[PDB]
Formats: C-alpha cells, structure tokens, sequence
C-alpha cells in the first residue's frame, strides 16, 4: 500500500513501521519494483495490535509476540489473558513503589522550611556529611 | 511467456504492484484483485493446452493448428503490450538467434576462409 | 582515595562514577603521578549526595544540579522544595498514568474468557478487526 496512508491510518510515521519490520515486530510487507514497501490490510490490523500493544504496555518484544498471537489463528486466548493479568501485577509493583518514593519526597519537601536558606535540609538530609 | 512470469510472481502467496499493472490488463475500450487476474490469464491457458496438441496435428503448419495460431493470436489481439520485463522475452530469442546466427558464421569462418566455395 | 574508595564508600560502581565524572556532575577531581584519581572527603559527599538524586529520582542532570547546589551554600531551601514539589507532580502524573490504564487491563480481563480460545477478542479489539 502507499506507504503514508499506512502510517497515518496507524497514526504512525515511517520510519517507525521500518524500526519495527527492523525488530521483525510483523509480517514482511513486500516492496514494489521502485521500493515501496507493499503493506496490505494484514499489515494494517499487525500495526495496529502494536500500536495500542505498548500504548497498553508491551515492548517491542511481547508487542511481537502478540502479532504473533494474532498471526496465530491457532491461539490460545488463556496465555493471552495470562500475560494481560502479569502486566497488571507488573503495573501493580511500579504503582506502588513509584509512590513510596512519592512519600519518601514528600516527607523530605514538607519537612523543608522553604525559607530560602543555605539551610536547605532536605539536601542535608540527601548527602552523607556532618 | 506472461502466464510464466505471472506464475513466478504469484510464486509467494501476493503481489498487486507495478508489475502486474503490465501484465494483459484488457482496457475497456491500476492496480488489479486476484479473482480478475486469475481468470484473464486463464483462457489463455485454455487456448496454449487446446492449440499445443495440434501442432502435431499432420504438421507445424496444418489448417486447423494455423486456426489455433491465428485464435490465440486473436485472443491475445484484444489484450496490449506488457511491460519491460517482456524485454527479455525478445532477448531469449536474440540470445538464441544471436547464438544460431554466430554458429552459421562460424561454420562459414570454417568453411569460407580456407578452401574455395561457390556462392 | 582511589575510585574504589569513594565507590565502595558511598556505594556506586567505577563506571557509573567516571560517566558522573565526564558528564561533568561533580568536581573535576585531582591527579596524580599516573593520573588516578586520589578522590577526597569532596567528592564522597558530592557523590552521597548524587546517589540520593537518583534513587530518590532525579535524572542525571537535576542531579548534578543538586550537587552544585549542596557545595554552592548561597543556594535556597526554598527552591530545593519547589523542585521536589515538581517532582512529586511528575510522580502523580506518572502514577494516576498507571492506575487508570491498569484500570482498563483488568476491564480487559474482564472482557476475554481466557479459555484456549483462538476467538481471544482482545487480540479482535486491539488488530481493529471488524
Ligand atoms: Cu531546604
Ligand atoms: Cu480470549
């Protein structure tokens, strides 16, 4: 197909698509005699699934394997889920870790006087002196 | 000739681009789907197996072949011109001829030059 | 001291220490008969200090930025707060981010049967199939 129209039906540019068909991320698209590359409705909804895959939260790499999924008629819609429900827990972890941080920053940033003193001590609080 | 080059390019599953936008594509007087494709470039195999057989047929030149001749050359005279890649088409004859050709000429150089021949 | 000092002191390995180094986050440390790097009480401060940017979150450069602050005295608790306030906004962007789309994850679970089925709709929803 032309391949502009592919990468704004996708939403997608170029060179994109390339760094993808680079991770052999989909089916090959064949090029034309001149070079275009020779996407297809195939090509489409394999850009589509690894578009929304990482948007979602799938590498580069389990983006692949879901293509594969899809290009798997024979799939199992359970591991599907299964890694649907990991990627969950693994949000879970950083969820909550991100906010112990959070808590950790908050905790040094309220106990700031914030009267714009050399006496910072939250940055005291951060070096190992004293 | 063109049902072989449309066979090897539809040797891989797919094609639609430039290359078929060549191939018979009758204008009603580009780019083409399989099932119109598949069918235009198959009476055409219907005329080659119906005319093949009757090139034997009591010789190369007998009246009903020179019909199949003339009826595939008919069916194809509604049909245009294919593309460059049909270029080598024409070569794998100059290649040949070229080679024929050269072979007479050698076979002259070796019966002209030496000894005396009439002409 | 030797990198191994202040590595093993504060805690950061010799490649992370030089890449702080060239990146020009800390001081440009004296040298030697053979040029080995004879760190000082300086640089484990400044390099505490650094860690405590990064596993609290800062990126490199903020970080930096940090240390200059802690050995520049004239710097402002104040404008230590605001940037932790700042960063406390990134963590709330970065966890609202996980926890809505997370959200929508367990709405797919919900979704899909997750029983061996080649019908697995969630690869139906994402390859934009019909
Ligand atoms: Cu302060
Ligand atoms: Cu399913």
């Amino acid at each position: 197909m032309n391949i502009s129209d592919v990468a704004k039906i996708t939403g997608l540019t170029s060179k994109a698509i390339r760094f993808y068909e680079e991770k052999g991320l989909v089916t090959p698209p064949m090029r034309s005699e001149n070079g275009y590359r020779t996407y297809t409705q195939q090509h489409l909804n394999e850009l589509t699934l690894l578009r929304q895959a990482r948007q979602v939260g799938f590498n580069l790499e389990e983006s692949g394997e879901l293509v594969n999924l899809f290009n798997d008629p024979q799939r199992h819609s359970a591991d599907v889920k299964r890694r649907t429900l990991e990627k969950v827990a693994e949000i879970e972890r950083h969820i909550e870790e991100l906010q112990s941080m959070r808590d950790q920053l908050l905790a040094l940033a309220n106990a700031c006087p914030g009267d714009d003193s050399a006496d910072c001590p939250i940055i005291e609080n951060l070096s190992g002196c004293c | 000739y063109l049902l072989e080059q449309y066979d090897r390019v539809e040797a891989e599953e797919a094609r639609l681009s430039d290359l078929i936008t060549g191939f018979v594509d009758p204008n009603a007087e580009n780019s083409i789907d399989p099932e119109l494709a598949r069918e235009k470039f198959a009476e055409l195999r219907a005329q080659y197996v119906v005319t093949r057989d009757t090139i034997k047929a009591k010789g190369r030149s007998h009246a009903t072949a020179q019909e199949e001749i003339l009826k595939l050359s008919e069916v194809f005279k509604q049909f245009r011109l294919v593309p460059k890649q049909f270029d080598y088409l024409v070569n794998s004859m100059r290649v040949m001829m070229d080679r024929v050709r050269t072979q007479e000429r050698l076979i002259m150089k070796l019966c002209v030059e030496q000894c005396k021949m009439p002409k």
